[PDB]
DNA sequence: TATTGAACAGCGACCTTGCCGGTGCC
DNA sequence: GGCACCGGCAAGGTCGCTGTTCAATA
């Protein structure tokens, strides 16, 4: 029994409080039927482009009312880096190698160049048989050919240089009898070039002799074309090198000591046709964070190529010291599809030159391209002699000087006959270059691009052309990060011929109208081209493996008298001046979009 | 019609602009001056400190003086967009796990004193996770005054798993202005203190291991940069270079008790439902100005990759844009059609008060 | 004596008899149904947004033709800049040491 | 364009009260609480003034 | 009126429990703050939460809850229970002005529902609403029993509540709302006894297997089943406390019991002539330890789990003071004598809606094995099992029930007001149950 | 006069919801 | 009989793909 009267006089009384029955939230669905989005719809919306209208009309403006010498042209390279003004003529070359104090030298911590083997059984071990037997029937194939092109051949040869070469032994003459003077670097001065640290680069590097009482080490950021991970302990210290190497150029080449001053400046900055999406995104980043200049722009080695020479539509052919690169250029675009990229250049020219002279008992065997000297004169020995034109072929004597550090000057005579013409004949087949090595460490510090939201999937470029050779040196569900991982375990050879070929068919995609403008269109550019006859050498092989092209094809060196080093950079500095280029990545951007606005503003798809 | 505005609000750099833009319009230190013995905001308030004392409304991400709070969103509007609020409806970020009180007073502040027609107040971690493209994942957020580690799955956040470091980037810039005085130099002003968080954002970096770093230290040239100061003086920094951050990683360095941000990270993840973890291992997202360092990527990757089970697959996200990322998710989700059925409308405030902000901004 | 009457036994009870039946019932309905959809929201909004922040990086027909523009309008401008440097006869170097 | 389609899509846009009068002002007030024992104990609420109709 | 807004009552919902202590808000579908019951201690001071744990010099780990699952440590609980309700939950003061380096009482306004286990004492819940109406200036405050508020996380009035948390599993009965007293029953057999049944068990292998904790490994490097670990560890300079090792370890014990151990859910108990002979013979389960070193367990995943269900399989205590589990202490055991607590016509009711709460009832099987012993101990009735919670994630069961609480109209009726409180001082023992 | 930048017209692929329905609990 | 889960289906617009036509350049 209960009642209500009770409760009330004991004070007791159930109550709602005026609340609600629950304050749980109650929640509403979203209807999503039909959606839209206004999420970067308009120009107006992307930083980039607004930037680039009010940049328009300020100029429409100023009409209604940029200079040159505010643009520095930058081209990098695994030898040679050029750079200068885009109001001036010519860039200055440097090399681009950076000296600092360290514990041990170059020659110090690795095995000679090129690779031998000092203890084995005898010269077929010591150089390797395989590579032994390719020089021995490149001989015989030359000689063949000589014979059937109709030109003399002695039926002895060989054994009237290496008895020579073998019995010559070096003279000495420099205390007192008048040589070159050369002028090994004062690395104890102080550097007037506004900065405290003495540190070295370019001409000033290599003539650091191997002995000073400071060691100095030399390192190169670049090597075959990319980034030189394999030399370097950490990404940090590779990445600091290459902001010190290009930050002396500014200082050194250029003059511009006062580092405040950078500001007011712009830059373009050439990369090659098969980039790598970490090294464009590593040189924005030096330009803007650590330089600090107002833009950065970029351009394609073979687009600019043509823009130095003033064409519309070519096959640019690019040699360089340790890269080679294919592509084919039309209505302003590199095809994305024709590129290819080669893993060698006139070095490996060098190192094979040399190598064929060693293994025909050179007189000095103790060479070793890792030392400074040896370096120089291999390079110099290499430009002077090694010749594509088969006609002027002989036995020939000539003579070279060993100036190494604090000894005296050291002369050889020696005698060649063919090694000359069969180290360049390398480019119509690659197995006699020492390519076994050029993989290492292709990912040991920087890892392969992969597309910013998706991680496992990689954003480097690809084409058709370059798979086609990977497929030619090595016959090929998984994922993209697998298949892409295969392929860079694959080096990308290929002969010469075949792989302007290969980009041509590819670029044309099955035209032979395509195929018949291209191939008449043949540009040849950068430095490993400058051997004698490249151009006609290079057009004999592609007619010879081609009838059906045979009456058209046509091979052109450089460009409008320039000189084949400085043809891609004088297209960049054009780039520069051109009113209609809108490719320039502004300061304001990258500070608050990264690489991010690279994708919105370059003249193809990133 | 115009577009909404979105505010990115923070311990050190407010962030504001328009919906639908790829980038903020203004960006600004999140500073109130007021006479000693008018008020001022931003640069204007550091170029005439001399008259002013200064303080942060701002501290270790959340709100603590709402009385300079609204001078910044009074300058924001009025002298950085040069717009009347009461034309736009409004986003508004939020720190994770900010206390239930401040959602009501900016919740009052945009209607009652800018009479804003609509608004939406926004969890700063869930916006970065949009930006970089996701449903679920983890996100590391590390800004000026504090650093948070969140989980996130099929867009929900999930509180008791949040785990705040207390440590971000003043910190460290108070920790290199010591070591750089313990190398000779002096730094001990306001004047200073900005410029050695200039030199931070150039020259620091992060070890990838910091044991090889600090023996080779001794050997390297080309760890020693160098830099120019406002007074023509060159200053040189060393081994300080991969210091200063690696109080991320340990936290003993610059003297608290508090596990580094792989630890805290590795927690949090463990703390979730165990089969939610697979997800959240391969969707690591960083977030915020900390977190741009050059190597905090790589170093993050192997120190998790450390601690987790080998069968696990471990991922890190860093997209370019991260330092506005969670300006950028605003941009985003106040720009689809669908915003319009979230916000807050003015209708509902004169109806409910600020408590509306717990029933719709969930 | 306080909280110990018979009534105060009966009005305690019946308090918690209704909360436990009729209220728990319908606000866990209410909550978890709620949990529902707010998780839904949740999903659908994080799936459109994480899309469109993706979006400008798709490849399209338009956005191909307009770059082809582009490279086109650049590489006319260059043939028109050697026309320019052709018809007055640009010169460069001296290479004396 | 999307923004500009009327029905269900936008009835969001179309609702706003753009350049519109203050809304009405609260203040952090207290209310009564009662217990099943009769007891009375305060709790901060918030409040505002009423809206009244003629 | 028409003077209020959509503001209401914003309760504070706190559960300590031995291993996990779990804080935040009404109205919300889980905690927003939960932290390890254990707190560190150095130089004098008490230090919170997961992110703080950590290797120094003495650093010495305590917990403020005993295993009753009861407070035992008042001065550090006011601390904890300080950071909580306070430190993390409320806006803080701005710092002075003069130290940012650009110049050269608190819950007054939310109450506070707090979880207490079903057979905490007087003295021990007159002390719980003491140390509240002194310290903190709260408007109001309830105490109530983790198996009501698991039962409402499941939405039930009258439910068993099966509740197999870290110091103890518990068995009660829920009918409208409020424990019947009689019902509850209590034991060891539980999450903390299961992690000693497994490093009994790991002592005990042909090779011992030892388990090296997280913070020891510097770096470590892939092995493959049973081969020899491959890592290095960190060196300190300063002995680590056997204490900051065995809440260390514990992590580890926990991933195995959350991925490795299985209750047997097969016909019959585990021991039964064909059963092990056949659970050896099956696919295992993998597992890796901190230290790299990797292992695929068999027969071995039941029998750490086997022994809450029948006492005979349990392996010998590894601490040898510890009391070995009796068959009363057994969870079929619990459940027979606690529904021997009830009367017989409300049985029925109560097996239709059983209610299962507390990590250790994730071990896989679990379910299972309940809903066989139960079929097979009473015949002839229906038998459902139903989670307490919202959603997926059960770990916060006891919780979520006090969220839904301290959230319905009707109940902000009960709360002890402070003035009711400051009156009477002993009044929760009558006007609370 | 060939080629261009642009506005405009037309269509299908696509995601998402409401609808009608089978099967089911209560 | 009300309400619900799960399913196949008809249907709505936004968006990108395809295409015609125009004023303008040089
Ligand atoms: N007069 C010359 N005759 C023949 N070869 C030369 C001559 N001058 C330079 N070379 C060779 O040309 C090579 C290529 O130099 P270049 O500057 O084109 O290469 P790079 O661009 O620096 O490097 P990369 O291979 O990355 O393009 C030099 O390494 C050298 O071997
Ligand atoms: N490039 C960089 N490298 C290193 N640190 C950087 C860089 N850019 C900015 N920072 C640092 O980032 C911090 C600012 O980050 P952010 O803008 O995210 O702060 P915030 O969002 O206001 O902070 P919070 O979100 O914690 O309130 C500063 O310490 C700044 O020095
Ligand atoms: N996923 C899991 N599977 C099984 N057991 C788990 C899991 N996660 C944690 N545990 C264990 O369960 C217990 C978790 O604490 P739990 O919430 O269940 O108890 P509590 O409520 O904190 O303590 P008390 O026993 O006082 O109620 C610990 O013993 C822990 O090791
Ligand atoms: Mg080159
Ligand atoms: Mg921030
Ligand atoms: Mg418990």
């Amino acid at each position: 029994k209960v009642s209500e009267r009770v409760l009330a006089r004991e004070g007791l009384e159930r109550t709602d409080n005026g609340m609600r029955q629950t304050s749980w939230p109650e929640v509403q669905p979203i209807n999503q039927k039909n959606y839209y989005t206004d999420y970067m719809k308009r120009d107006d919306q992307i930083l980039s482009l607004r930037l680039q209208n009010e940049a328009n009309r300020e100029r429409l403006v100023k009409t209604a009312q940029m200079d040159p010498s505010k643009i520095i042209v930058i081209h990098p390279g695994s030898q040679n880096l050029r750079i200068g003004f885009a109001s001036d003529a010519l860039p200055k070359t440097i090399p681009m190698v950076l000296g600092t104090q360290y514990s041990q030298t170059e020659s110090e911590m690795h095995e000679a160049l090129p690779r031998r083997q000092f203890e084995g059984r005898t010269m077929e071990q010591q150089y390797g048989e395989e590579w032994v037997k390719k020089y021995q029937k490149m001989c015989s194939d030359l000689k063949v050919t000589m014979r059937a092109n109709k030109l003399k051949v002695l039926p002895n040869s060989k054994d009237l240089v290496v008895n020579f070469n073998r019995r010559t032994e070096p003279e000495i003459i420099s205390q007192h009898n008048d040589p070159l003077q050369v002028e090994w670097t004062n690395v104890n001065k102080a550097p007037e070039d506004g900065t405290t640290q003495k540190v070295f680069i370019g001409q000033q590097a290599l003539r650091i002799a191997e002995d000073s009482s400071p060691k100095y080490k030399l390192w190169w950021p670049i090597q075959h074309g990319w980034l030189n991970e394999d030399d370097y302990p950490t990404r940090a210290h590779l990445f600091d090198d290459l902001e010190m190497l290009l930050d002396r150029a500014l200082r050194r080449e250029l003059g511009l000591t006062k580092k405040a001053d950078w500001k007011q400046y712009s830059c373009v900055i050439v990369i090659p046709d098969l980039y790598d999406k970490r090294y464009v995104e590593l040189l924005l980043h030096l330009c803007i964070e650590f330089f600090d200049l107002s833009r950065v722009a970029f351009i394609q080695e073979s687009m600019a190529a043509t823009f130095g020479a003033g064409y519309t539509q070519a096959c640019v052919v690019d040699v360089g010291a340790q890269k080679t690169s294919i592509s084919c250029v039309e209505d302003g675009l590199v095809i994305e599809d024709s590129r290819v990229n080669l893993k060698y250049g006139g070095y490996d020219v060098t190192e094979t030159f040399i190598k064929m002279m060693l293994y025909d008992n050179f007189p000095y065997q103790d060479i070793n391209l890792r030392r400074r000297h040896d370096f120089l004169l291999a390079e110099e020995l290499k430009m002077k002699y090694c010749t594509l034109s088969q006609a002027n072929i002989s036995v020939q004597a000539f003579d070279f000087h060993l100036r190494a550090p604090n000894q005296p000057t050291r002369k050889y005579q020696f005698k060649f006959y063919d090694e000359v013409i069969l180290a360049p004949m390398g480019f119509y087949d690659p197995s006699i270059f020492d390519n076994s090595t050029k993989l290492r460490g292709r990912r040991k510090l920087i890892d392969r691009s992969y597309n910013a939201y998706d991680v496992d999937m990689p954003d480097d470029p690809t084409s058709s052309a370059q798979l086609a050779i990977l497929a030619m040196v090595q016959p090929s569900q998984r994922s993209a990060k697998e298949i892409a991982a295969e392929r860079d375990a694959v080096l990308p050879i290929a002969p010469l011929d075949v792989a302007i070929l290969t980009s041509i068919q590819h670029a044309a995609k099955g035209d032979e109208k395509k195929v018949r403008e291209l191939v008449g269109s043949i540009m040849v550019v950068g430095g490993g081209a400058k051997i004698p006859h490249f151009a006609p050498f290079l057009e004999e092989k592609l007619k010879i493996r081609r009838p059906d092209l045979a009456d058209r094809i046509l091979v052109s060196r450089s460009a409008r008298e320039m000189d084949e080093q400085v043809v891609v950079w004088k297209g960049a500095s054009v780039f520069a001046k051109l009113s209609t280029n809108d490719s320039w990545v502004t300061n304001y951007e990258y500070k608050m979009l990264g690489s991010r606005c690279i994708y919105m503003k370059l003249l193809w798809h990133y | 019609e115009v577009a909404a505005l979105v505010i990115d609000n923070g311990s050190g750099m407010c962030k504001a602009g328009f919906a639908g833009d790829d980038a903020p319009r203004a960006v600004f230190p999140s500073i109130v001056g007021r006479p000693r013995h008018d008020s001022y905001v931003g640069d204007e308030a550091q170029s005439k400190r001399g008259i002013l004392t200064l303080r942060y409304p701002i501290e270790h991400g959340v709100v603590t003086n709402w009385d300079d709070m609204e001078k910044i969103w009074h300058h924001t509007f009025y002298n950085e967009l040069r717009v009347a609020p009461e034309e736009h409806p409004v986003l508004l970020t939020e720190a994770p796990i900010n206390p239930k009180s401040n959602r009501e007073k900016m919740t009052q502040i945009v209607f009652e004193t800018f009479n804003a027609p609509a608004f939406y107040v926004s969890i700063q971690a869930v916006l970065s996770l949009y930006a970089s493209g996701r449903t679920t994942g983890i996100v590391l957020d590390s800004g000026d005054g504090v650093t948070h580690v969140v989980p996130i799955y099929e867009g929900f956040s999930l509180p008791h798993a949040i785990a705040r470091l207390d440590m971000a980037g003043r910190d460290l810039t108070d920790y290199l202005m010591k070591i750089l005085a313990e190398r000779g130099y002096t730094f001990s002003t306001t004047a200073e203190r900005e410029i050695v968080r200039d030199i931070k954002e150039k020259l620091c970096y992060v070890a990838l291991d910091f044991e090889q770093e600090i023996q080779t230290a001794a050997q390297s040239s080309h760890l020693e940069k160098s830099y120019e100061l406002p007074d023509g003086q060159v200053i040189t920094i060393g081994n300080e270079r991969f210091r200063a951050p690696e109080a991320l990683f340990q936290p003993s360095v610059l003297g608290l008790e508090s596990g580094g941000i792989h630890v805290t990270t590795f927690n949090s993840i463990m703390k979730c439902d165990v089969d939610v973890r697979k997800d959240l291992y391969g969707n690591i997202v960083m977030s915020g100005g900390t977190t741009m360092y050059p190597g905090l990527s790589d170093r993050m990757q192997k120190e998790i990759t450390a601690l987790a089970p080998s069968s696990m697959k471990v991922k890190i996200i860093a997209p370019p844009e991260r330092k506005y990322s969670v300006w950028i998710g605003g941009s985003i989700l106040a720009s689809l059609s669908t915003f319009q059925q979230m916000w807050i409308s003015k209708q509902e405030y004169d109806e409910s008060g600020p408590s509306i902000v717990h029933r719709k901004c969930f | 004596l306080k909280f110990q009457s018979k009534g105060y036994n009966q009005i305690y009870d019946q308090i918690w008899r209704d909360l436990a039946r009729k209220d728990v019932s319908k606000v866990f309905r209410l909550a978890t149904d709620s949990y529902a959809t707010k998780a839904s929201n949740l999903k659908k909004t994080a799936i459109l947004a994480s899309k469109e922040a993706k979006r400008w990086q798709l490849r399209t027909n338009k956005g191909t033709k307009d770059l082809q523009a582009r490279a086109k309008r650049v590489m006319r401008d260059m043939m028109g800049f050697w026309k320019r440097n052709e018809r007055e006869e640009r010169d460069l170097r001296k290479a004396a040491e | 364009g999307p923004k500009a389609n009327q029905g269900a899509i936008n009835a969001g846009l179309r609702a706003l009260d753009r350049s519109g009068k203050p809304c009405r002002k609260w203040t952090r007030g207290t209310f009564q609480m009662k217990s099943f024992t009769g007891v009375v104990w305060e709790i901060p609420r918030w409040t505002a003034p009423p809206r009244p109709k003629p | 009126a028409d003077i209020y807004g959509g503001d209401e009552v914003s309760a504070l919902v706190l559960d300590p429990g031995y291993c996990n202590t779990r804080a935040g808000f009404a109205g919300e579908e889980m905690p927003k703050q939960v932290i390890p019951s254990f707190y560190g201690h150095v130089d004098g001071r008490d230090l919170f939460g997961d992110e703080v744990i950590v290797p120094r010099a003495g650093f010495e780990v305590r917990n403020y809850m005993n295993r009753d699952s009861m407070v035992e440590d008042w001065d550090a609980a006011t601390r904890v229970w300080e950071y909580l309700l306070v430190q993390r939950l409320q806006p803080p003061r701005p710092t002075p002005a003069s130290k940012n380096g650009l110049n050269v009482k608190p819950l007054t306004e939310n109450p506070l529902l707090m979880t207490e286990a079903p057979w905490n004492t007087p003295k021990a819940r007159e002390k719980a609403i003491e140390v509240v109406m002194e310290n903190w200036g709260t408007p109001a405050f309830w105490l109530s029993r983790t198996p009501v508020l698991a039962a409402f996380a499941a939405g039930k009035a009258t439910a068993l509540v099966i509740d197999v948390g870290g110091a103890n599993t518990s068995v009660t009965a829920i009918h409208d709302g409020m424990v019947l007293k009689r019902s509850i029953q209590r034991s060891p057999a539980a999450g903390v006894w299961l992690s000693g049944q497994i490093r009994s068990m790991w002592k005990s292998q042909d090779p011992p297997v030892n388990v090296v904790p997280t913070f020891m490994v510097e770096n470590k490097k892939p092995v493959e089943a049973g081969a020899p670990p491959d890592c290095r560890l960190r060196n300190f300079g300063f002995p680590i406390h056997d204490s900051f090792r065995a809440f260390e370890e514990e992590r580890v014990l926990t991933e195995f019991k959350e991925s490795v151990v299985e209750v047997w859910r097969g016909p019959g108990k585990y021991l039964n002539p064909g059963n092990e002979d056949f659970a050896k013979t099956q696919p295992g389960r993998v597992f890796e330890f901190p230290d790299g070193s990797n292992q695929m367990w068999r027969e071995q995943r039941y029998r750490v789990a086997e022994g809450m269900w029948d006492e005979t399989a349990a392996y010998p205590s590894l601490n040898p003071d510890e009391a070995a589990i009796t068959k009363a202490q057994t969870i079929p055991a619990l459940i027979k004598a606690a529904l021997d607590g009830v009367d017989v016509d409300l049985r029925p009711n109560l097996l239709g809606n059983v209610v299962v709460t507390g990590s250790t009832s994730l071990l896989n099987g679990f379910n299972d094995r309940l809903n066989h012993e139960l079929t097979n101990m009473y015949p002839g009735l229906k038998i459902k099992l139903h989670a307490a919670g919202l959603t997926s994630e059960r770990r916060f069961g006891a919780w979520i029930g006090g969220s839904i609480l301290a959230s319905l109209g009707t109940f902000h009726q009960m709360w002890i007001s402070r003035k009711e409180y400051e009156e009477n001082g002993a009044g929760i023992v009558e006007k609370r149950c």
